[PDB]
């Protein structure tokens, strides 16, 4: 996260930290959604540009963390997946269309002061907040800059931009699966997810009825709080049917 | 520069 | 989950955060 600030203690208690078994490193960012299932971008898992094609025991999902190196004994829980979900038509190809994917822990982590899941956004709620200009939360471990690591979560606050404007951002196509949010250089206020951030949440606080939900994830950039640029983020309330069939059946 | 996890969650 | 959305250090104490005055001033 860029020009962003140090998160409050359980500030964020739906942030997840994919980890790598060996070497040990941070992969990505992702969120917790109930006791079980943990959401996260596609590309934090298949991305064959890169030679990236993670499977199951590759991986440790890490929840309740503030500390992106310590090991936060009596706090932190690490659970082992069981099973991963990427969205069967997710474009790695061209430009990370539908770039969303599920996974499920092998057993439930109990929730606690630190541990607790973000909601889905229903029709309503992602209409009504979906709005240029309303304002969204991104948080992750990842670069300080383009181009250095942070000692503890970060948190930024960015408004989402209008559709024409994201569109003439860039040379990448967009879709309605995707949103883009972040100051326009005339607004002065500055900030961006960066690499290390993918797969983490954009979240909304509904005015009303004052609960978190999760409208993005972190899904693609050029460079990290360019002026001119924006970060483009999945469209989850677009992908839900696709969350909520893989939920059921398995 | 992570700090080891306890062996118990790589097993 | 019933439950979901309502941060148990915030929410579920009726304690802001710093920042998200900033957010719902933006909901216009
Ligand atoms: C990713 O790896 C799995 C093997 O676990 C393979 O079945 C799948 O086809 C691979 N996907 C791509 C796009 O290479
Ligand atoms: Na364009
Ligand atoms: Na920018």
């Amino acid at each position: 996260i860029v020009e962003g600030s140090d998160a409050e203690i359980g500030m964020s208690p739906w942030q997840v930290m994919l980890f790598r078994k060996s070497p040990q490193e941070l992969l990505c960012g992702a969120s917790l959604i109930s006791d079980r299932w943990v959401l996260t971008a596609a590309h934090c898992l298949l991305y064959p540009p890169w030679d990236k094609n993670f499977t199951e025991n590759d991986l440790l999902v890490r929840i309740g963390k503030h500390s992106r190196t310590r090991y936060e004994r009596n706090i932190e829980k690490i659970s082992m997946l069981e099973k991963i979900y990427i969205h069967p038509r997710y474009n790695w190809r061209e430009n990370l269309d539908r770039d969303i994917a599920l996974m499920k822990l092998k057993k439930p982590v109990a929730f606690s002061d630190y541990i607790h899941p973000v909601c889905l956004p229903d029709r309503e709620t992602a209409a009504s907040l979906l709005q240029a200009g309303y304002k969204g939360r991104v948080t992750g471990w990842g670069n300080l800059k383009e181009t250095g690591q942070p000692s503890v979560l970060q948190v930024v606050n960015l408004p989402i931009v209008e559709r024409p404007v994201c569109k003439d951002s860039t040379r990448i196509r967009i879709t309605d699966n995707m949103f883009c949010a972040g100051y326009k250089p005339d607004e002065g206020k500055r900030g961006d997810a960066c690499e290390g951030d993918s797969g983490g949440p954009f979240v909304m606080k509904s005015p009303f009825n004052n609960r978190w939900y999760q409208m993005g994830i972190v899904s693609w950039g050029e460079g990290c709080d360019r002026d001119g640029k924006y970060g483009f983020y999945t469209h989850v309330f677009r992908l839900k049917k696709w969350i909520q069939k893989v939920i059921d059946q398995f | 520069d992570f700090e080891e996890i306890p062996e118990e969650y790589l097993q | 989950e019933a439950d979901c959305g309502l941060r148990p250090l915030f929410e579920k104490k009726s304690l802001e955060d710093k920042t998200e005055r900033e957010l719902l001033e933006s909901y216009i």
